[PDB]
RNA sequence: UUCAAAUGAGAACUUUGAAGACUGAAGUGGGGAAAGGUUCCACGUCAACAGCAGUUGGACGUGGGUUAGUCGAUCCUAAGA
RNA sequence: AUAUGGAUUCUUCACGGUAACGUAACUGAAUGUGGAGACGUCGGCGCGAGCCCUGGGAGGAGUUAUCUUUUCUUCUUAACAGCUUAUCACCCCGGAAUUGGUUUAUCCGGAGAUGGGGUCUUAUGGCUGGAAGAGGCCAGCACCUUUGCUGGCUCCGGUGCGCUUGUGACGGCCCGUGAAAAUCCACAGGAAGGAAUAGUUUUCAUGCCAGGUCGUACUGAUAACCGCAGCAGGUCUCCAAGGUGAACAGCCUCUAGUUGAUAGAAUAAUGUAGAUAAGGGAAGUCGGCAAAAUAGAUCCGUAACUUCGGGAUAAGGAUUGGCUCUAAGGGUCGGUACGAUCAACUUAGAACUGGUACGGACAAGGGGAAUCUGACUGUCUAAUUAAAACAUAGCAUUGCGAUGGUCAGAAAGUGAUGUUGACGCAAU
């Protein structure tokens, strides 16, 4: 929703390949 | 060309009090009136009178109505006199010392 | 150091919104909504203002008298005051040169 | 509205939401056999229409205004 | 709003079968260098227009307050 | 706003009216139900969208 | 922010006085447009609301208030419909 | 609506001025013409208004150990009316080179300058009326009280690269030249109507009547609007005091408005925000990330390279307070020569002085040597990617001469380019 709680799209974080 | 204004000063209501005194007032208006500079410069100038009631004031030199009651509030203050002494204006360059 | 509001509901910087300052008798500043100002009129067609003629808004042209909208001279309130002067040397030097043009045209199928 | 009564010279009534100032002015003219210098109308509020009749020099509005029985 | 300079002009607009009401002013105001002079204003009120007209000399002051007509209502200050 | 046409202005008046709780004598009536005004509308919660 | 007084069952928060401060005039000033719709004002009230408190309130209950020949709409036309 | 007065008319529909044109008035239909409405932006200059600053004087208040003819405050004039008033412009006289006039800014003159004498516009200003009777500042009285009553003063000036704003005459800019209509007026025109014992004009003056309908309170925002709300978010505009300073910067104060954000007691760790550190000075780190240093003004000095315009505040140095003085830069008045008087912050210079400090707070560029890349200004992924991506000027190609090119629509007596025409439009 905001600006935290970010999961999806990332530079090294989780939901990579 | 200078024609003189003349300043009268009422002072009876204070005298009847008994705590105003007009020949001791009077000579506080000789060494402390400022003319053309420092004091002293009393030349046929400015001239104080008084019949122990009223100070009449004539002067020909640069003697405004603002500068009469300057003077006159700081002698109150010399004499711890300005909680029941005010000095107003009946009418244009004649004033009077209100006691209540 | 007294500052002053619209006196109106327009709260714009309009062309028809203009504020004078006014000191009024009450010893205030206050606000004066101005009109837009007159512009004088002008000659047909050398584009400069006539003069002797008021200038005034249109419409309140028709409570001013009649001295202050037109001049005694022919063409007054319309030309420049040498544009009548103009054409009438060109109205009287044509018209005589339209009949000796009218004499020569004769001198051609009377003598050929 | 009854202050303005006694010192204003102004009737307060209320009026019907169709009827304009020619309609005021001539049925209180005739209602109660006065004269209307001016009428100044608005609409209060509630929906309803209140009406300020200044009379004449000639009447004033408190003799008149308990001659309807109010006060 | 509308001033006159005339005194027999001033005259006729008293009797011009409308006015009803005129007032008559003292004003308290002094000469070019000297003494304090008593200056009137004889101000009549029309249907379109208030006329007025001043006098600063005192001696037709008095002179013209007689020579209104009595049908006309004149206010003192 | 303070500039409107009269059928917002003669909306604006119903509303105002319609501002009000449930009058003390209904209350006690033979099989009355009602116990509280259930239309009351308050410029601080809900808009009435003209 | 502090002190005193007043009101009240009850006062760190209400009111008044005094003191200390801030917004520094592209303002926390004075007015309007859009928008809101009685929040404006007075009296009475403190169950709920004002994420503490409350005698106070944009709260609750009851009433009062918007006056135009000159300010606007109304009229004209623009992109357009 | 009409009346009264005026004006005109027996030369029927007015006179004056050489002229520009002037007046209290001083017939004008059909139709035609013209003007106003009606206009960009920037730049400096002139003028006006309000505010700021300031002198004298008349009142009130503050301070007074000492000093201070002191500090603060009041001294105001609306719409409208009459008279008058200017830059520009125009008229008459006159005939210019020994060329003259003239703006801050170089334009004007035998297509008639300079000069002399006039005309007009009335933004604006001035005087008077409105209008002191108002409002304001004080004093003297009355007194539960509806509460007033009586006296006064309200005056005369100065200054400007000042601030805000209005306006005037100009100049710059465009392959950009920067609305329309309602409405009002004038002119051309001569259709009609008109005098003599009498008529006409309500564009001259005065007098009479009427002017309807709807909106009108308040907020306009760290509580009245939109965000689930009494949310540090979002939301258009007007008015703008004093000091410091280039400044609507920052900082302090006046008018005005708030003192509202749950408090109290202590001062552990770890935090958030702000800081300081001896010696070394990037050894830290993917990486000078972060922080620090530099900073205003004046003077000196300034390279390679270059499209010759730049680079450039290049780089690199010095000075800066206070106090006492000196010099220079003006306005106005009577004369064919000089004084008198009055009013501005600008610059330069010299002594003295200090714990060597002085853009003392605030404010305020790190720089240099090269490579890759895009020419530059500009634009985009609202809420992870601002870039070398897009756009751009330039360059080139293609289609089309209207029964046409490109594209739209179910159709259509339908459209866009096109209010267009190859120096164009359309496609890359």
């Amino acid at each position: 929703r905001g600006r935290g709680r970010g999961r999806g799209r990332g530079r090294g974080r989780g939901r990579g390949r | 060309q200078k024609i003189a204004k003349t300043f009268t000063v009422d002072v009876s209501s204070p005298t009847e009090n008994g705590v105003f005194d007009p020949a001791s007032y009077a000579k506080y208006l000789i060494d402390h009136i400022k003319v053309e500079g420092a004091v002293g410069n009393l030349g046929n100038a400015v001239t104080v009178t008084e019949d122990g009631t009223v100070v009449t004031v004539v002067s020909t030199a640069k003697f405004s109505g603002k500068y009469l009651k300057y003077l006159t509030k700081k002698y109150l203050k010399k004499n711890q006199l300005r909680d029941w002494i005010r000095f107003v204006s009946t009418k244009t360059n004649e004033y009077r010392l209100a006691f209540y | 150091a007294q500052r002053v509001t619209f006196r109106r509901r327009n709260p714009y910087n309009t062309r028809s919104n203009k504020i004078k300052v006014v000191k009024t008798p009450g010893g205030i500043l206050r606000a004066q909504h101005v009109k837009k100002l007159a512009t004088r009129p002008k000659c047909g067609d050398c584009g400069s203002a006539l003069q002797g003629i008021s200038t005034l808004r249109p419409r309140q042209y028709a409570t001013v008298s009649k001295t202050h909208k037109t001049v005694s001279r022919a063409y007054g309130g319309s030309r420049c005051a040498n544009c009548v002067k103009e054409r009438i040397i060109r109205a009287f030097l044509i018209e005589e040169q339209k009949i000796v043009k009218k004499v020569v045209k004769e001198q051609t199928e009377a003598a050929k | 509205a009854m202050k303005k009564v006694e010192d204003g010279n102004i009737l307060v009534f209320q009026v019907s939401m169709k009827a304009n100032k020619y309609q005021i002015k001539k049925a209180v003219k005739e209602l109660y056999e006065v004269d209307v210098l001016k009428v100044n109308t608005l609409v209060r509020p509630n929906g309803t229409k209140k009406a300020y009749v200044r009379l004449t020099a000639d009447y004033d509005a408190l003799d008149i205004a308990n001659r309807i029985g109010y006060i | 709003a509308r001033e006159i300079t005339d005194i027999k002009q001033f005259l006729e607009l008293t009797r011009r079968a409308d006015v009803k009401t005129a007032t008559v002013k003292i004003n308290k105001k002094l000469n070019k260098a000297g003494k304090p002079f008593r200056q009137t204003k004889f101000k009549v009120r029309g249907s379109s227009s208030l006329y007025t007209l001043v006098i600063n000399d005192a001696g037709k002051a008095k002179k013209l307050i007689q020579s209104l007509p009595p049908t006309l209502k004149v206010n003192r200050l | 706003a303070a500039q409107k046409s009269f059928r917002i202005k003669q909306k604006m008046a119903k509303a105002k009216k319609q501002n009000r709780p449930l009058p003390q004598w209904i209350r006690l009536r033979t099989n009355n139900t009602i116990r509280y005004n259930a239309k009351r509308r308050n410029w601080r919660r809900t808009k009435m969208n003209i």
